[PDB]
DNA sequence: TAGTGTCTGCTTT
DNA sequence: GCAGACACTA
């Protein structure tokens, strides 16, 4: 019974966590001093937010982790009354902690929690701010209401760079004693596109299916991300080359047309080297194609016509 | 913490022996911990409303078979234990039990 | 006492005509039990419902409909929860033990048929539930999918169900059936009346049957022993006379906007649907050889655009006026 | 008893004046009521298709068809929320209206038609404004009138046949009701003013009313009542042609658009459109009459008229495929001012 | 340790970050309330989150109660709040305790909000001698994505159904975000209180730009205090993240029409507006706002072609069944054309809400009038004409025919 | 009993060796299960590629007789509300295995049709209850899935099955059923397959039912085209040649004759026309744009409904106008 | 004394 | 982002 590489090597201390060096160092000073304020952590999923919160709580508590934490997650009875009662009962107890230490309550995935529960949470924090503390884990801070964000410190998380992910990959490779190649690691980074969990899963698939980590094996087990192919084909000059690229990539690898349309919409929204008028015309054409596909006409001919219209408005005859 | 205790009186504890995984070697001084969800006990509460004798039997795998006797009919129910105890709770269960 | 549409509905698989592949497959499946899921699609009034009803009648028998065959349609509520529970239940009901009379009177197969009429009016979640249910209960339960439009049906349903395309009933496809119906009902027609009726209703035998019934009723009411002509059925159907179409073409050819506008106003006062007018104008323009290729291409595109606009449910006056103005300015 | 439409309503096939061929067609259909197929009536508004349906029902059944009864019942569409339909009842037949919302209309028709069908000497129901459907109740109709074609006969009356899907037109007989010519409307007006013993200085006033109404019997009768009551039952040749305030507002907006082409003119036109739509008036007919009012201006040339009619068709398609109503009218008017100069 | 915003809680009235005009207005309103002749039965104080709402009442009741505890805050259900209100009704003499309704009970359900409304109506119209003072504090913040009022924007107008607000015995005083000058002064006060810890680290020489950025970035005093505490506690080289605020309904239209001064490029501004405020820009009756407000770019003095293109594009967007791509395309087109025509822009017109509810009310009035006309006509004799033909023929001819006869 | 089921369900694979085409995925998952390591596999691909069949074969291979009480199969046919999902999967994963010393596999067919909150609860359970319980995600659409789910689950892509897999499955079916097909019929079936096995099995069953005797005969391309209704390549070539050569009269006559003699549909005809037109070269860069736009509008109109003759004439006119540039 | 900063709009169903 | 009117000391 062997745990997967994602979960077998979960960091237990803040030193093992890589990525935002300044934020990790700040968390280390918070753990050492003990002054724990209310925090909200948001960013790209799977970059080490919940893991960082757990490591900070462990380093702050030690032997008090048995009772000093109330980890209420999304997969729970997250109502308005039972949650309020549970948090009130948790906040109306005292334990033998040093004066510089406080109880920590972790609420992972607070975005999906109901707004009435958010108001109850605000009432609990206002009533029992002196004893317990709250640490939030989420992907974006938009879903958290403004008054709750007012009573906390927001620490935005950025995407992990090449250096941190590569360093973590090297440590895990040294721990597992697995032969690797620099080109294979570069391919793993390119396919991950800044994701740590995805990189670990891809490395595990490469070592299980083929052994040695090579770029060819990584490309064989998993294809390149579709946003990159969408961006490559959208900025193509000639219509024939873009048509051939979209066909030979998306239809040969088996990509759904609605997924292609959604990815193209996201790429056009995030595109930079394009004029505003061209961008809005392409957005309108994407919306028309999306409506056509959603109604039921999602053949390759619709995608080809969409590319033809995009190239026609790009060239302007 | 809620503790309901069944005493050693033979009126309600006529037979109780702890085995060592061989079903023949009875031992004394060994503790068995069973982590069961509230749902199964709530479902079984109605089944035990009218009965004469209730038999409890679980193995090292954690699955629990409860026999209900009420000649009368026989009702046997099989249960499932949780995957793992919460952290290291079982220690504090005994530490409160001889407390 | 019964309209000819319902009175002459084919109750047997040999009564339907102009359908070779589907009828042969069903007939050969009558002696076996390897019946796949059928996706019935085609033009409206082609005979998919009649075909599935005949297959169900010849498969089990009148007694097994009450306890073995259940159909879905738009007549009742078809919400996601209701459809899910109903379809899962009826795909979980056991195969009813047949009586002896069914056994030595009909070749009863060991499965059951679930009929999904007008399946194009179903949501994506309902279709996903249906396809998952029919995969997980493919043992002794079968699903029949009937829809006018294939595109509205999701791709997995089209992949899992066998595609049985229903060819449109042209003049030569249903001329024999119309002749048999006329002979059975004692209807007298001239040489080229049934063909004209079939040409009026392109791939639609129900419309032709209704037109024939109306013509027969008119002939019976008139009293004299006369034969029905093409003019009578054309005017009952709603076909614009050729003289008025020629006048419309002449008005369009002339470069006067006021004359075209007043002619369109009078035509709308006549209350004639512009779809038939568009079809007749298209037939006249493509059939005529007095026009060049470029003008024919442009007018075909304009008529296609006007038909697409009319199919959405717009004001017929504005669409026909715009089409005539665009044609006159070509 | 206080209107021309109700007092002098024909109640028989022989009582009908215009469309003798249509009367013969209805007589032929009523010759064998048992073999009557499903009917679909399409034609101009105000022609009298409802009158033909009532005459056919009276011929098939007899007395008591024109006697109507009122009953009310509620249909549940979501939770405890229910919407009531003002269904009108009658012996030997029945009539309904699609006054409900576009989404609950389908289930209301489903429940009502399932209740009416039952088992059974059939019952005939008239479907007023069958064209005003969201392509959802039409599936229920095409299923029920095919499966339950033993005791129910749906009768469909509508002004436009294009919104009706092809299967419904296939299963239902196409009945044509052309609007009467000027002579027939003039004869009807002469008869009804003879029966009302009102003064008539000349016969040209009836012709003017017929031309103004544009082949609409209801509009002609209401205009005749207006001129009779305003002039104390003494018609005059110099009496002005009375028109409804809606057409007057449309014409005034057309003149304002032709005269002034600016942004303030655009916002006042938007305000007028909002006020007009506040009167429960559909936007499609508003755009249609605005187009006809813009097209009759002699100042505009052929190119401007062609551009206006093209934009009108495009925005009619947009309104048909859209949800809101103000946007398409506003775009049509703005495009008209853009292409005018 | 203890939080700065709790340790540095104000003691005197001058410490509260409140405007002089706002302080005078709330003082006058309260003083009017405490007289035996009560002009306003309840006091409603809306506003954004963390604009020093509750503290104003707290220190005001601290300074005024001995003149003639401090407050009675209701903990956050239905019958409990009914009992709390009834008990507050019987606290008038020898105590003079103000009744605070901060952190109001759950209103996201229909039943509890309705019973709250009837409780408010019952207490507002109670003809009982004397009156216990009562203050209601409501935080204006929209609920993110998870109808008809709640779940779109949580504010005073959402909870109260235009009846409590339109009452003589109420004084609605909306609160503004904390001023930049007041925020800077309070941050400087915190710094001169924490001089020792400030001199402990190398943060005193790099203080002015941080204080200015914190004051100009957010209008919440509590969030600013928390950010200052986090920055001071941190060793250094750590970027500061603030409490991201919200954009109002009219603010979104103003940003779409004119643009944004902070971000000159339109693409990034549009992307940020879509990401942060997807609910506002994807919910209905917002394209109507653009269609009614685009005329005020130059008081209706721009080209007719741009307006025609705008409305045509809006029609195409409406044709896409309200897809997010349609909204993005429409907003981008409007922003692009206004940026193009902004070469000559001055004296922009004021904006307004689109007149959509009035049209619906008039349509409902027309419907009920038509129903009454059908009822009376059917009672008089037999007359059915469906509903479509009424507005075209019977909506005008029948009224004048009946009037003349 | 067998031999009374549709060929789609009759030929359902039961072992990993019975899954053709995706050799790399099969080898990778075999290597994963040989080491006792199941890293929350996620399967993505077009329908008919063999996702649920592959997971069923894998569960049979690694468990055997434990499928009845260890594998929890959830799908669109079962209610998957937020409360239902959290309760059911929490109860299943939190409970320890009965006697087998192996990971617990949960199969979630059609995972794209769940709410966002249900997906969040599922992704929390995946990371929380993972000591003994693993998860399988099956979905043809990735835009309806939370991006967090795609990170914790290893994504495997199911490519359309190549010609070799289709040919091998056809040979196996012919061995099982004692049937013969011409090489031209095999090529036509390869062309019509479009990377789908269910369609191939369905049309093979339909063609076998079409034959008057299953034995002592050979299946040609003509019977396949007649039963499936697909137009012949020669018919499409003749129609295209008539369009490109005959101006408007005899071209329309030829199109009507082609559509009337065999009753071909317009959608398949235009699909074939554009399929051959894709092979042709166009050194103008503008004719192709007009062709694609006009053809897409034609398909949209046909989906919305209309007149077949008018649509066909529109196709002819659009092709002629585009080729006149 | 004219700029800079800053309150108030502008929302009802 | 806009305007209309007021705050506040140079
Ligand atoms: N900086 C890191 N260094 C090493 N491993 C990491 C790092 N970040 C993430 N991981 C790995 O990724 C796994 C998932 O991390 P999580 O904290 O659960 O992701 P997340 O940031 O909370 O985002 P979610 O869970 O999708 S909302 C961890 O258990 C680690 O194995
Ligand atoms: N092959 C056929 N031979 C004889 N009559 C036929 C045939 N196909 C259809 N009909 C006639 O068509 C009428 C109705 O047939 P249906 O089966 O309801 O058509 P349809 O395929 O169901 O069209 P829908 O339901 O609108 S898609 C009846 O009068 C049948 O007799
Ligand atoms: N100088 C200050 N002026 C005002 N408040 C201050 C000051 N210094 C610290 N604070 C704190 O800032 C907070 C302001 O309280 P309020 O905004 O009135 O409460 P509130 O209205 O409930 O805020 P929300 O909207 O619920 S987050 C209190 O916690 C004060 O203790
Ligand atoms: N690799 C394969 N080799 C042979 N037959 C296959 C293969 N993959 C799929 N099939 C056939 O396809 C049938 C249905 O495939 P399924 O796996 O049940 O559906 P699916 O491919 O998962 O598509 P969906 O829409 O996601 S259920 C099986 O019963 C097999 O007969
Ligand atoms: N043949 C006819 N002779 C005389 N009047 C007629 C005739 N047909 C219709 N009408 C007139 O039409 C009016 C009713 O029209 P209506 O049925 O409402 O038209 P629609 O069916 O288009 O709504 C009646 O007042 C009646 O006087
Ligand atoms: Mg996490
Ligand atoms: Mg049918
Ligand atoms: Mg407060
Ligand atoms: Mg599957």
């Amino acid at each position: 019974l062997q745990l997967p590489w994602v979960e077998k090597y979960r960091p237990q201390v803040l030193s093992d966590i890589v990525g935002n060096k300044e934020t990790i160092d700040r968390l280390q000073q918070i753990a050492k001093d003990g002054n724990m304020p209310h925090m909200i952590i948001s960013g790209m999923p799977g970059i080490g937010k919940t893991t960082s919160v757990h490591c900070l709580a462990h380093e702050l508590l030690g032997r008090s982790y048995a009772d000093g934490v109330l980890e209420l997650n999304a997969s729970d009875d997250r109502g308005i009354d039972v949650v309020r009662n549970q948090i009130k009962h948790f906040a109306q107890k005292k334990l033998h902690l040093p004066p510089g230490k406080h109880k920590i309550v972790i609420l992972d995935e607070a975005d999906s929690m109901t707004a009435g529960a958010q108001q109850a949470l605000r009432r609990t924090m206002e009533l029992y701010s002196n004893s317990t503390r709250f640490a939030f884990a989420c992907n974006q801070s938009n879903k958290i209401i403004e008054p709750l964000q007012s009573r906390c410190a927001i620490l935005r998380y950025s995407k992990l760079s090449d250096e941190d992910v590569l360093k973590r990959l090297l440590q895990i490779i040294k721990l597992e004693d697995v032969k690797y190649t620099n080109d294979g690691l570069e391919a793993i980074i390119f396919t991950a596109e800044g994701d740590m969990r995805q990189a670990i899963n891809n490395l595990q698939s490469t070592v299980a299916g083929h052994g040695l980590v090579n770029a060819d094996n990584v490309f064989k087990i998993v294809d390149s991300p579709h946003p990159l192919i969408v961006k490559k084909m959208l900025l193509a000059s000639n219509l024939e080359d873009s048509i051939q690229i979209l066909r030979t990539d998306l239809w040969k690898k088996g990509y759904s047309s609605i997924d292609i349309v959604t990815t193209s919409f996201r790429v056009t929204k995030n595109l930079a080297q394009v004029k505003e008028s061209v961008r809005l015309e392409m957005i309108k054409e994407i919306g028309l194609t999306h409506m056509r596909i959603l109604e039921g006409v999602g053949t390759y001919l619709q995608l080809a016509s969409m590319l033809a219209k995009i190239h026609k408005l790009n060239n302007k005859a | 913490f809620s503790k309901i205790k069944l005493p050693s009186n033979r009126s309600i504890l006529e037979k109780l022996q702890v085995f060592d995984g061989d079903s023949t070697t009875v031992i004394d001084g060994f503790a068995v911990i069973g982590f069961f969800d509230f749902t199964s006990f709530d479902k079984i509460r109605k089944s035990t409303k009218i009965a004469s004798k209730v038999l409890f039997r679980m193995d090292v795998h954690g699955v629990l078979s409860v026999n209900i006797l009420s000649p009368g009919i026989v009702i046997e129910v099989c249960m499932l234990e949780k995957e793992s105890i919460d952290e290291a709770a079982q220690t504090e269960i005994e530490l409160l039990m001889e407390t | 006492q019964q309209p000819w549409v319902e009175k002459y509905r084919p109750k047997n698989l040999d009564e339907v005509t102009a359908q070779d592949h589907a009828v042969t497959v069903l007939k050969k499946t009558l002696k076996s039990a390897n019946l796949p899921h059928m996706l019935f699609y085609g033009p409206p009034g082609t005979g998919k419902t009649s075909t599935i009803l005949a297959l169900t009648k010849e498969l089990y028998g009148p007694d097994l409909m009450k306890s073995r065959i259940l159909e879905l349609n738009a007549s009742d509520e078809r919400g996601i929860s209701i459809v899910r529970e109903k379809v899962k239940n009826f795909a979980r009901l056991t195969v009813s033990k047949p009586s002896k009379h069914d056994l030595e009177n009909y070749p009863c197969p060991p499965y059951k048929i679930i009929i999904l009429d007008e399946a194009d009016s179903m949501t994506a979640d309902a279709q996903s539930a249906l396809r998952r249910t029919m995969e997980t209960y493919s043992g002794v339960t079968r699903f029949c999918l009937i829809c006018n439009y294939v595109t509205r049906i999701i791709d997995p349903l089209a992949s899992r169900c066998s595609k049985f395309r229903f060819k449109a009933l042209d003049a030569s496809n249903a001329i024999d059936r119309l002749r048999f119906i006329s002979e059975q009902e004692n209807v007298k027609c001239d040489d080229g009346v049934l063909e004209r009726i079939l040409d009026i209703s392109a791939g639609d035998l129900r419309r032709g049957i209704t037109l024939l019934q109306s013509a027969s009723k008119g002939a019976q009411y008139l009293g004299d022993g006369k034969n029905i002509t093409s003019t009578q059925v054309e005017e009952l159907a709603g076909v614009v006379p050729h003289d008025i179409l020629i006048e419309i073409v002449e008005k369009v050819k002339s470069g006067d906007f006021d004359e075209i506008k007043k002619y369109v106003n009078t035509f709308m006062k006549s209350g004639w649907s512009a779809a038939s007018v568009v079809n007749q104008l298209h037939e006249y323009y493509i059939t005529n050889d007095n026009f060049d290729t470029n003008f024919k291409n442009q007018i075909s595109w304009l008529l296609f655009t006007t038909d697409s606009r009319l199919n959405n449910g717009t004001n017929e006056h504005i669409q026909l006026l715009n089409l005539l103005v665009k044609i006159s300015q070509l | 008893m206080s209107l021309w439409v109700d007092k002098y309503r024909p109640k028989s096939l022989n009582a009908l004046s215009h469309n003798e061929e249509l009367t013969n067609f209805l007589k032929s259909l009523s010759d064998q009521p048992r073999d009557l197929p499903h009917l679909l009536l399409y034609g101009p508004n105000g022609t009298g298709k409802k009158t033909r349906c009532m005459a056919l029902l009276e011929s098939i059944f007899g007395p008591g068809v024109y006697r109507l009864k009122i009953d009310v019942r509620q249909f549940v569409t979501a939770s405890n929320r229910k919407l009531e339909l003002n269904v009108v009842s009658s012996p030997y037949h029945l009539e309904i209206t699609p006054s409900d919302m576009g989404n609950n209309d389908r289930i209301v028709i489903q429940e009502l038609l399932k209740e009416v069908a039952q088992m059974e000497r059939y019952k005939c129901v008239i479907i007023n404004e069958a064209n005003s459907l969201t392509k959802d109740a039409q599936a229920a109709l095409r299923r029920t009138m095919e499966k339950y074609s033993k005791n129910i006969r749906l009768i469909m009356v509508c002004d436009s046949m294009s919104p009706i899907i092809a299967p419904i037109k296939s299963r239902c007989l196409l009945i044509r009701c052309p609007a009467p010519s000027d002579s027939e409307i003039s004869t009807i007006l002469s008869d009804v003013v003879t029966n009302e013993r009102i003064q008539l200085e000349t016969k040209d006033i009836l012709k003017r009313i017929a031309q103004a109404s544009n082949g609409n019997l209801r509009v002609s009768l209401l205009m005749l009542e207006s001129m009779a009551l305003n002039n104390e039952l003494a018609l005059k040749s110099s009496s002005p042609i009375i028109k409804p305030d809606w057409i007057i507002v449309i014409h005034k907006l057309t003149r304002k658009i032709v005269k002034e082409r600016s942004v303030n003119s655009l916002i006042e036109c938007r305000a007028v459109l909002y006020d007009l739509l506040a009167h429960c008036i559909p936007a499609n007919i508003i755009l249609k009459e605005l187009t006809f009012s813009l097209l009759d201006v002699e100042t505009l040339n052929t190119t401007n008229k062609s551009s206006i009619i093209e934009y009108s068709s495009v925005f009619d398609e947009r309104l048909s495929l859209g949800n809101k109503a103000i946007f398409h009218l506003e775009g049509f008017i703005a495009k008209v001012m853009c292409c005018l100069d | 340790g203890e939080q700065w915003y709790e340790k540095f809680k104000p003691n005197c009235l001058e410490q509260v970050a409140i405007h002089k005009r706002k302080l005078k207005d709330v003082q006058e309103a309260l003083d009017a309330m405490f007289l035996p002749n009560a002009k306003h039965r309840i006091l409603l104080l809306s506003g954004p989150s963390g604009c020093s709402k509750s503290t104003v009442i707290k220190e005001l009741s601290k300074i005024l109660v001995p003149k003639y505890h401090k407050v009675t805050e209701f903990r956050g259900q239905m019958e409990s709040f009914s009992e709390f209100l009834k008990g507050a009704r019987y606290l008038v003499m020898s105590n003079l305790s103000l009744i605070l309704i901060e952190d109001l009970p759950n209103v996201f359900h229909i039943d509890t909000r309705r019973r709250f409304q009837q409780l408010i109506l019952q207490w507002l119209y109670s003809s009982e001698p004397l009156l216990p003072p009562l203050v209601i504090c409501i935080t204006e913040c929209e609920i993110p994505e998870n109808k008809f009022g709640i779940d779109y924007t949580f504010s005073a107008e959402t909870i109260m159904n235009k009846e409590i607000l339109m009452h003589p015995r109420l004084k609605r005083i909306k609160f503004n975000p904390i001023n930049s000058t007041l925020l800077k002064k309070h941050l400087k006060f915190i710094c001169v209180q924490n001089m020792k810890m400030l001199k402990e680290k190398n943060k005193w020489n790099k203080r002015q730009e941080v204080i200015d950025y914190i004051a100009q970035e957010t209008g919440d005093i509590r969030s600013a205090i928390t950010t200052l505490q986090f920055w001071a506690t941190s060793s250094g080289s750590l970027p500061i993240s603030t409490r991201e605020s919200t954009i109002s309904y009219f603010h979104a239209i103003g940003k779409v029409i004119h643009g944004s001064h902070s971000t000159n490029n339109d693409n990034e501004m549009i992307n940020n507006l879509f990401e942060n405020s997807n609910n506002l820009l994807s919910k209905e009756d917002f394209k109507l706002g653009i269609l009614e407000n685009y005329n005020t770019f130059n008081k209706g003095e721009f080209s007719i072609s741009d307006a025609s293109s705008i409305v045509d594009c809006l029609s195409e967007c409406d044709n896409m069944n309200g897809l997010p791509e349609s909204n993005e395309y429409g907003l981008r087109e409007v922003r692009k054309t206004f940026r193009n025509i902004s070469k000559q822009g001055h004296n922009h017109g004021t904006v307004y809400f689109p007149r959509e509810w009035k049209v619906r009310k008039l349509q409902n009035s027309f419907k009920v009038q038509a129903e009454d006309w059908l009822n009376v006509s059917l009672y008089k004799y037999n007359a059915v004409h469906s509903f479509r033909n009424i507005t075209l023929e019977f909506g005008y001819y029948a009224p004048l025919i009946r009037k003349c006869q | 009993s067998k031999e009374n089921l549709p060929w789609v369900e009759k030929y359902r694979p039961e072992t990993l060796d019975e899954v053709y085409g995706q050799n790399e995925v099969i080898t990778t998952v075999r290597k994963f299960v040989d080491e006792g390591k199941l890293p929350h596999l996620l399967f993505y691909g077009p329908p008919g590629t063999g996702k649920t069949s592959t997971i069923v074969a894998l569960a049979r291979e690694i468990y055997g007789k434990n499928y009845s009480n260890m594998v929890l199969e959830l799908n669109a046919s079962d209610d998957r509300g937020i409360d239902v999902v959290r309760n059911q999967i929490k109860d299943f994963a939190s409970t320890r295995q009965i006697f087998s010393k192996g990971f617990k596999l949960i199969i979630l067919d059609e995972a794209d049709a769940m709410t966002n909150a249900a997906q969040n609860a599922l992704r929390r359970v995946i990371e929380r209850y993972t000591k003994n319980t693993r998860f399988c995600v099956l979905a043809n659409y990735a835009h309806k899935l939370t991006p967090a789910l795609l990170s914790r689950c290893t994504r495997f892509r199911f490519q359309p099955l190549p010609q070799e897999a289709i040919e091998r499955r056809i040979a196996n079916v012919l061995v099982h059923e004692k049937l013969k097909l011409s090489p031209n019929a095999e090529k036509a079936l390869i062309e019509l397959s479009n990377g789908d096995m269910r369609r191939v099995l369905n049309v093979l069953q339909s063609c076998k039912a079409t034959l008057d005797n299953p034995d002592e005969d050979e299946i040609s391309d003509d019977v396949i085209y007649e039963c499936c209704g697909a137009p012949r390549p020669s018919d499409l070539k003749a129609v295209l040649k008539s369009i490109l050569e005959d101006d408007w009269g005899t071209a329309h006559y030829t199109l009507n004759k082609v559509r009337s003699a065999k009753g071909l549909a317009l959608i398949d005809l235009i699909e074939g026309i554009v399929k051959i037109l894709e092979d042709y070269e166009l050194q103008n860069e503008e004719t192709r744009v007009h062709l694609l736009t006009k053809l897409a509008d034609i398909e949209y109109s046909i989906s919305k409904g209309g007149n077949d003759q008018i649509q066909g004439s529109a196709v002819i006119g659009a092709i002629k106008a585009s080729f006149e540039n």
